[PDB]
Parts: structure tokens; sequence; C-alpha cells
């Protein structure tokens, strides 16, 4: 039985929320935020991501090379991620650097610099990264199904932004998403490791009080996307590997089928040829895949965002005749989600996600990520106890429910890249949504 | 004629022959498809369509 998460909220209404691991010295402190690309427009796409880089570029006290000097003297690091609806930004340090460290995050956030001449420098850098993600292959892939699934959608945009917007963002229209977004009530303050509850609502009450607050405070984790069933093909004969993203539209963090569609996507679960014990694995696909050389990898993925989600599965392979195969036999262990699945998987599945819950959180990095994941996305943190009557409470019957109005007969958003010669077009990859025999 | 005008005997070899020689043009038939595939169909650009294929 893992430690209470400790929360408290300031009166800006700026959330701290903590737990302590007595064993490790080190700590993990740092700002979640309910707020990302999605908060953009279309002329504006790309300023959260820039953002993330100028916060690094100096803030009125500290220049960039004393706020180098400062994280190194601390001896931990720091770091940031922007997401479509989430942006974090935390340190890792010793257990006596905390204090220090939420000293610097506190400056980058509410006094950074956004200096022309560092904007300009980083308009260059930025334009680059939009030519070397190409390689990727993963990440090229989920940003095109994202841009198809939620066609002309906020869900749609990159995070990057479009080329011309790289090179119009102005230190105004920075200041001015930061200004919106970044308000008290959209941010948590959270502590994983060796830190202090009482300790770190002190330092929230020195660096973080004076924080806007916005002027309609919605509560955490508050959002219609339209999901379109449609196809992109990147074909690339050069390539040796074809990556293949086949979703329907999932679930949302909030959703009554929220653990349903986890249970179902771990009956289908992952696959790799380069680990020792995936030849042995339980689920049908996986045992399909392997003994008939389909595939490199599979991976079952089930996305959640605010107000909608995507479920689905991503595969590599280099087998470029069978592609059809490896197609045709994932689809149709979808269709037995709806039509075959019993207590015999239900129950197997539930046996290996109650543990895979609890097994994710192995360190004070992903600990901190999990508080501030899901209070920014549902407002609490949800106790071992709650999600194992939440996992206990999915039946056979659920999943096949589920199943049958999510995904069984439904359109379905793909891409290709690589060598898909083989891929057959959508409609014959969508007739293998439904069978016929049933 | 299978004598000295149409009659009788021609008539019930037009009969037997009119009934196989269906069979014979199914199977010719049958052989300029199997010939065709070697190529696949051609398509009214007169280019190939080996880029751009459907099922
Ligand atoms: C019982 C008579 C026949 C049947 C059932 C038949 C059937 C077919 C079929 C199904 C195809 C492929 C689809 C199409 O292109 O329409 C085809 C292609 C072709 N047939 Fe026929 N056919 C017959 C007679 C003939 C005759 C009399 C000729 C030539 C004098 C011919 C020459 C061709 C050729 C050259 C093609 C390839 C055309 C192409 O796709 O570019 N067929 N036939």
């Amino acid at each position: 039985v893992s430690p209470k998460t400790r929360t408290s909220n300031l009166k800006n209404g700026l959330t701290i929320a903590s737990e302590s691991n007595p064993l490790v010295q080190t700590a993990t402190v740092g700002v979640w935020i309910d707020a990302g690309s999605r908060n953009e427009n279309a002329y504006n796409n790309g300023t959260a991501h820039f953002f993330e880089h100028l916060a690094f570029k100096g803030t009125d006290k500290r220049s960039q090379h004393q706020l180098e000097l400062d994280i190194e003297n601390m001896g931990g690091h720091l770091n940031a991620y922007t997401s479509r609806e989430s942006t974090v930004y935390y340190a890792k340090s010793f257990k006596d650097d905390v204090p220090k460290s939420v000293e610097i995050l506190a400056d980058i956030l509410q006094h950074s610099k956004l200096a022309e001449s560092a904007i300009d420098r980083e308009r260059e850098v930025i334009t680059r990264e939009l030519e070397e993600v190409n390689k990727q292959y993963e990440e090229v892939v989920f940003d095109h199904l994202h841009a198809t699934a939620f066609m002309n959608q906020p869900l749609g945009r990159t995070i990057l932004g479009p080329r011309e917007n790289i090179q119009t963002i102005t230190n105004t229209e920075l200041r001015k998403f930061i200004t919106e977004n970044y308000t008290a009530d959209r941010m948590v303050l959270v502590g994983a490791g060796a830190v202090d509850h009482d300790a770190l609502v002190e330092l929230a009450e020195k660096y973080f009080s004076h924080l806007p607050s916005s002027q309609s405070p919605v509560p955490l984790g508050t959002p219609i996307p339209n999901f379109v069933g449609s196809e992109v093909r990147l074909r690339d004969d050069t390539m040796p590997v074809a990556h293949i993203a086949i979703a329907v539209e999932g679930v949302s963090w909030t959703s009554e089928d929220y653990y349903t569609a986890l249970v179902a996507q771990a009956i289908i679960g992952n696959y790799d040829r380069a680990v020792g014990t995936s030849r042995h694995q339980g689920s049908r696909l996986s045992n399909i895949v392997s003994e008939n050389n389909l595939a490199n990898s599979f991976q079952s993925f089930s996305t959640s965002y605010s107000d909608t989600g995507l479920w689905g599965i991503y595969l590599t392979s280099e087998n470029t005749t069978q592609i059809d195969d490896l197609v045709h036999f994932t689809l149709k262990e979808w269709n037995r989600l709806s039509t075959s699945v019993s207590n015999l998987q239900v129950e197997r599945a539930k046996s290996q996600l109650k543990a895979g819950l609890l097994l994710s959180l192995d360190g004070t990095t992903y600990v901190a990520e999990d508080i501030g994941r899901q209070l920014t996305t549902l407002g609490r943190r949800v106790t071992p106890a709650e999600v194992e009557a939440k996992l206990e409470a999915v039946t056979e019957h659920d999943v096949r429910a589920w199943a049958q109005k999510t995904l069984y007969d439904k359109d379905i958003a793909l891409v290709g890249l690589g060598p898909i010669e083989g891929l057959y077009d959508y409609n014959r990859i969508r007739n293998d949504m439904s069978m016929m025999r049933w | 004629w299978g004598g000295f005008s149409v009659g009788n005997p021609t008539l019930q070899r037009f009969f037997a022959l009119h009934y196989l020689m269906p069979f014979v043009l199914a199977v010719f038939a049958l052989l300029h498809l199997i010939a065709l595939h070697t190529a696949g169909s051609s398509n009214p650009l007169g280019i190939t369509s080996n880029v751009d294929k459907l099922s």
C-alpha cells in the first residue's frame, strides 16, 4: 500500500499535490498545466511549442547563461514537454535542492524574457525540427493519424504548427498565449519522492502566489470532436519496414467506458519479435502474428483526451507481401471482442491490468507524471483501491457491449507509411470491421 | 451433310455439335483470360497500371 497523495490549494486556485517516498533521495517537482496545442487557433498554431523553447532562453533576472549555470549547480536537470492537451515543466533534483528547483520553475514560467532576438534565433531551430521528425516513424504515423481522424479540428493540428506560423510568431502572441492559458486554476504543482507536502505548499505560497486566476474557473480536466473515417497513405518503397496505424474513435478520460476500453485493449495486447517472451503470450493476435512472421511488432493503444479518444493498434512489418494478412487477422481479432469474448479473456486481461496500472509507477518521475496527469484530467488522484474496484466492475458483457458500439462495423482512421503497396484500399480494410458469419 | 442434301442426318449432327461447341467456347474463353493474367487488363489511357491497382 503506497503512501497517500496529499492535496492542498492556494487562494489563487493553484493545486499542490504530493506523494512522499522516504526510501529515495531524489525528488521530482514540477508544474502540470491543463493547456496545450489544442488551445491555439489556426493562426497561432505552434505557439505552445515555441514557448517551451523560450522558457529556457532566459528570464528577467537570470540570462540564458545564468539559467544554465544555476541548474548545473543544483545538480539535477529540468525537463519540459508540450502535448495537445497538457504541458509539463519539471525538475529532478536532490532532496535538499527542492527549494532551488521550485524557484527556477516559478521564474521561467512567470518571468520569461521572450526577447525578439531569441524569438528570431529559435525560429530557425524550430524550422529545422520540421525536417527531422521525418525520421521518427512512429511520430510521423501518429501525427498523420490525428490529422485525419480529427480532420480540420483543433485535435487534428500538429504541435510544431505549420512552417508559415513559425516564421510569424511574435513575442506578443507568445505572451498572450501564456497569459490566457497558464492560469492558477489550470495548474498543479506536483512533488514526488523526497518531498514534504507542507514544505512544498510553503514554496508555492512564496513563488506561485502572484499567478493570474482565470475569469471563469472551470474544474480541472474540462474540455465537439467529430471523427472522420479516412486514410493517409505515405508510400515509400525505399523504406524496408511498413508502419501502419488503425484506430477508431475511443473514450475520454471521464468516460464510463474508460476501463472497459483498457480491458479490451489488453485482450489484444502488444507484441515484439525481439523480446524473448513474446512468442509465448496468451493473446490470439500475438499467436497468429508470431507463428506466421507477419510483423516485427504491434502495440495496442487507447489514447484519451478530455472529450474524445483514439483506440487502435500500431503495427510494424517487413513482410511486405503479407500486409493484407496482418491487417486481416488484426481486424478479425477486433471482431471477436464483439462476437466471441467470454469470461476467459476478460478475466485474464483484468489480472494483467490490475498489476500493470501499479507497475508503471516505478520512479519519482513516473509517480509525478501520474499525479499530474490524473489531477489535470480528472481533478483528483484516484486511489489504487478505487482503480481495483472499477476494473473489477468490467464484465464480459461490458466488453462485448462496448465493442459492438465502438468497433463493430465502424469507420476507421488508417495511416500507412513505407512499402505499403500490399495494404488494400479503404473499403477492403473497413469491410474487415465486421464478420458476415455473425 | 451425311447425305446428298441438308436433311435429317445434318440436323442430328448439328444438334450434337451445337450442344458441344459452347463447352469448347467456354474453355477458350478461360484460356484467353489466363493468357491475359500475365499482363493484366489494359486501361483507357494505354499506360501501365502497375503504379495504381484496385482489387
Ligand atoms: C465468350 C466470349 C468472351 C468472353 C466471356 C470474354 C471475357 C473477357 C473478360 C472477362 C475480359 C476481362 C475484362 C474485360 O476487359 O472486359 C476480357 C478481356 C479481353 N478479351 Fe475477351 N471475352 C470473350 C471474347 C473475346 C473475343 C472475341 C476477343 C477478341 C477478338 C477477346 C479479346 C479480349 C482481350 C484482348 C482482352 C483484354 C482486353 C484488356 O483488358 O485490355 N475476347 N475478355
